[PDB]
C-alpha cells in the first residue's frame, strides 16, 4: 500500500541527486 | 558496484544485506518487499558447483544499513530467518534461469526513515518500463572492481536496459525470457556494473505514472565486472511474480 | 572479518 515511497524523499517531496536520469530515459 | 557513487541516506530503504553468522561477513544483497518478506537471488543461498547450500540458521538479514562494515546502532535492524524458499525450477546446473528466492523473517520488521519496502511490478508497469534504453538503478556493497576493493558505504549506479539481441550476442550463456541485461555499450561513454557481493540485490525503476519505486530485477550474473562488450544479467521479477505470490499466499 | 561485531543477541 505504502510500497516504493521513501520516507526521506517521496514522502517529503524531495528528489535524490540522480533519479531524474531515470525519468529522462523513459521516452 | 563498479563506477557507482555513495548512496544518499535513505535512498534505498528496501536494501537488505544478507550476512553470514560465522565467519561474520557479507554474503549477498537482497530487498525488503513487506514487513516479513525479503527477496534475493537463489544462487546466494544454493549453488552446488561451489558447495554453497545455506540453511536458515546460517544467515541473518540486516535492514536499514548504509555503512558496509559497521554496526549501525539505533538505525539498522537485524533479523533471523524463519524459512527460505527457492524457486523449484531454479537452474543452477546450466544458466541460473529463475534465479530467485524468498526469505520469511521470524518477526516482522518496524518501518522507519531507513527501512521501507519496495513495490513489485504489476503486468502493466512491467510492460511499460521494461524497454531497451530505459534506465534502472542497482545498489549494493559488492566489489568496486573485478580484481579500492570494497566500499565504505552503500553504492548506487543507474544503468540502461539493453536490447535482447545485444544481450544474447555478448555471451555464450543461453539467455532465457526470465532474464534481462543492463549496462552501457562500449561506445556510449558512461560505464558501470554490479560486481561480486551485489548479487541478490535489486534493480529498481521509478514509475513516472505514480512516482513509486518498483523492483524489476534481481542482480543475478555476469562475466567479470564492467567489461566492455559485456552486460550484467538480472532476474526478470515480473515473470516469476506468480511464484512469489503463491509462496506469500500459502506460507 | 573487517566487519564490526554485531550484538550477541542476534547470534
Ligand atoms: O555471475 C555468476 C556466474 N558467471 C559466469 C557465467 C555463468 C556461468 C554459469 C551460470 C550462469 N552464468 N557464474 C555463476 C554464478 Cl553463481 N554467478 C553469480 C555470482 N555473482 C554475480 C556477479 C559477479 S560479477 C557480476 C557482474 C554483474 C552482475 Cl549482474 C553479477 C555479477
Amino acid at each position: 500500500a505504502d510500497c516504493g515511497l521513501r520516507p526521506l524523499f517521496e514522502k517529503k517531496s524531495l528528489e535524490d541527486k540522480t533519479e531524474r536520469e531515470l525519468l529522462e530515459s523513459y521516452i | 558496484i563498479v563506477e557507482g557513487s555513495d548512496a544518499e541516506i535513505g535512498m534505498s530503504p528496501w536494501q537488505v544485506m544478507l550476512f553470514r553468522k560465522s565467519p561474520q561477513e557479507l554474503l549477498c544483497g537482497a530487498s525488503l518487499i513487506s514487513d516479513r518478506w525479503v527477496l534475493t537471488a537463489a544462487h546466494c543461498l544454493l549453488y552446488p558447483p561451489w558447495d554453497k547450500n545455506f540453511t536458515e540458521n546460517d544467515l541473518l538479514v540486516r535492514i536499514g544499513k548504509h555503512s558496509r562494515t559497521r554496526y549501525e546502532r539505533n538505525i539498522e535492524k537485524i533479523s533471523m530467518l524463519e524459512k527460505i524458499y527457492i524457486h523449484p525450477r531454479y537452474n543452477w546446473r546450466e544458466n541460473l534461469d529463475r534465479d530467485i528466492a524468498l526469505m520469511k523473517l521470524k518477526k516482522p520488521v518496524a518501518f522507519s526513515d531507513y527501512i521501507h519496502p519496495v513495490c513489485l511490478p504489476d503486468r502493466e508497469t512491467a510492460a511499460s518500463l521494461l524497454q531497451a534504453g530505459y534506465k534502472g538503478r542497482v545498489t549494493g556493497w559488492g566489489n568496486l572492481k573485478e580484481t579500492k576493493g570494497q566500499p565504505s558505504v552503500l553504492q548506487v549506479v543507474n544503468l540502461p536496459i539493453v536490447e535482447r539481441p545485444v544481450c544474447k550476442d555478448s555471451t555464450r550463456i543461453r539467455i532465457t525470457d526470465n532474464m534481462f541485461c543492463a549496462g552501457y555499450k562500449p561506445d556510449e561513454g558512461k560505464r558501470g556494473d554490479a560486481c561480486e557481493g551485489d548479487s541478490g540485490g535489486p534493480f529498481v525503476m521509478k514509475s513516472p505514472f505514480n512516482n513509486r519505486w518498483y523492483q524489476m530485477g534481481i542482480v543475478s550474473w555476469g562475466e567479470g565486472c564492467d567489461r566492455d562488450g559485456k552486460y550484467g544479467f538480472y532476474t526478470h521479477v515480473f515473470r516469476l511474480k506468480k511464484w512469489i505470490q503463491k509462496v506469500i499466499d500459502q506460507f | 572479518g573487517d566487519f564490526e561485531e554485531i550484538p550477541e543477541e542476534y547470534l
